[PDB]
């Protein structure tokens, strides 16, 4: 079965060209199937750009088809986006497809998709905070620990938890954009008898930045 | 009773049987 | 049009069935196939239906569809608590010449009503370094998704300076969880005693009140 894995830079420029590129691998790009691209906007809906087939037969967005070049290369095994003159309207998440075309129009499979952020702000690394209940705090069986992440751009960072439970209770929340930085937390619970007894660590990663930042969570 | 057009295009109209 | 017509939203408890509609200008759907995504949060769509009726192999036979021509339709039976997602229909559009999506329907499992697990956290030494200091409160795992929550800094109500962000419901339990944080400056912060957080949430008339004390 079809494998679709999307690469290129999480952060353009206004007016510079957005370049991605999908890697198609365990299927034929010569058999009778298209290949292209959606994207979604945060927190909106799901927009097509284009597609390509090996007869180098293209369909393209109407609104979008003076700046956008969709092709592919079958030796390489892979199908390029090139999306000029970019605005911030342009920010999302891509997804490379294979499409079942004539009448059908179908898309299966996806890819996992790529971040995508127009922006003049420069990158910035995260300043991750340790969460540690106050003081003389009455514990339950349970204990809620946390981190918090401040201070980043562009999206996205990735938080991982480490303890002694290996507890997958873990809520992470929607980072919150504000003067150029974003904002996210994650909460962890583990059983009150394994902390502060054995170790908790946050990992977060920010790949923008080239940055990885752990905390570990002591006792107040 | 709806069926494909008898996939290298995009967009052609089903057919009817 | 550029884009098919859907409900924002559906919600129906396990076991029972819900139908999504998609719809375009007058019989526009009549000559083309629709397909279906199922989008759960944090993931890529997931083809569900295709050619109008269609499953993939692997989708269970409670995913269905219609298209009348005027309207298309994904029925989901016998709802589990992981449907919840995201759902959008698909279909060219042969007077644009372009592939449209829906605007998309979220889909709500119901349960039974839960109160949050409230947790405040003091700001970590290290932030205050920064010359800012958060205090967070969480409030996890309780539905349906409203709900209230008041800060108060040595017992009087603080309305500045407050940001709140929710989850997606949860695949597992069909809950919801909140994170509400209070920003201040560490000047501030350290010319105060009492921090408390307090959540109001139909599951009690009295709030779920969490507290600390900087001595």
């Amino acid at each position: 079965q079809v494998q679709l894995e999307e690469s290129g830079p999480g952060l353009v420029r206004p007016s510079e060209t957005l370049s991605l590129s999908c890697t198609v691998s365990g299927f034929p790009m010569s058999e009778s199937y298209f290949w292209g691209w959606i994207r979604q906007s945060p927190g909106k809906g799901l927009e097509w750009l284009g597609s390509v087939i090996h007869t180098g037969t293209t369909y393209y967005r109407p609104s979008l088809e003076s700046r956008l070049t969709i092709a592919m290369d079958p030796s390489k095994n892979q199908v390029s986006l090139s999306l000029t003159s970019v605005t911030v309207a342009d920010s999302a998440m891509y997804y490379c497809v294979r499409i079942r075309g004539g009448s059908s129009n179908w898309l299966d499979p996806w890819g996992p998709g790529i971040v995508v952020t127009a922006s003049s702000a420069k990158t910035t690394p995260p300043s991750v905070y340790p969460l540690a209940p106050g003081c003389g705090d009455t514990t339950g069986s349970s204990v809620t620990l946390g981190c918090l992440v401040k201070g980043y751009f562009p999206e996205s960072v990735t938080v991982t938890w480490n303890s002694g439970s290996l507890s997958s209770s873990v809520h992470t929340f929607p980072a919150l954009l504000q003067s150029g930085l974003y904002t996210m937390s994650s909460s962890v619970t583990v059983p009150s008898s394994t902390w502060p007894s054995q170790t908790v660590t946050c990992s977060v990663a920010h790949p923008a930045s080239s940055t990885t930042v752990d905390k570990k969570i002591e006792p107040r | 009773c709806k069926i494909h057009a008898r996939f290298d295009s995009r967009g052609n109209p089903t057919v009817e049987c | 049009q550029s884009v098919w017509t859907q409900p924002p939203s559906v919600s129906a408890a396990p076991g029972q069935k819900v139908t999504i509609s998609c719809s375009g200008d007058d019989s526009i759907l009549r000559s083309a196939f629709v397909s279906w995504y199922q989008q759960v949060p944090g993931s890529a769509p997931k083809l569900v239906i295709f050619d109008d009726r269609q499953r993939p192999s692997g989708i269970p036979a409670r995913f269905s569809g219609s298209n009348s021509g005027t309207t298309a339709t994904l029925d989901i039976a016998g709802l589990q608590r992981g449907d919840e997602a995201d759902y959008y229909c698909a279909a060219w559009n042969g007077r644009l010449s372009a592939f449209v999506f829906g605007s998309g329907t979220k889909l709500e499992i119901k349960r039974a009503d839960a109160a949050p697990t409230v947790s405040i956290f003091p700001p970590s030494s290290e932030q205050l370094t920064s010359g800012g200091a958060s205090v967070v409160c969480f409030l996890n795992n309780f539905y349906p998704k409203d709900i209230n929550v008041k800060w108060k800094i040595d017992g009087s109500e603080r309305q500045n300076g407050v940001l709140n962000s929710w989850t997606d419901q949860d695949s597992k339990d069909s809950t919801y969880s909140m994170s509400s944080t209070l920003t201040l400056t560490k000047d501030e912060y350290e010319r105060h005693n009492s921090y408390t957080c307090e959540a109001t949430h139909k599951t009690s008339t009295s709030p779920i009140v969490k507290s600390f004390n900087r001595n």
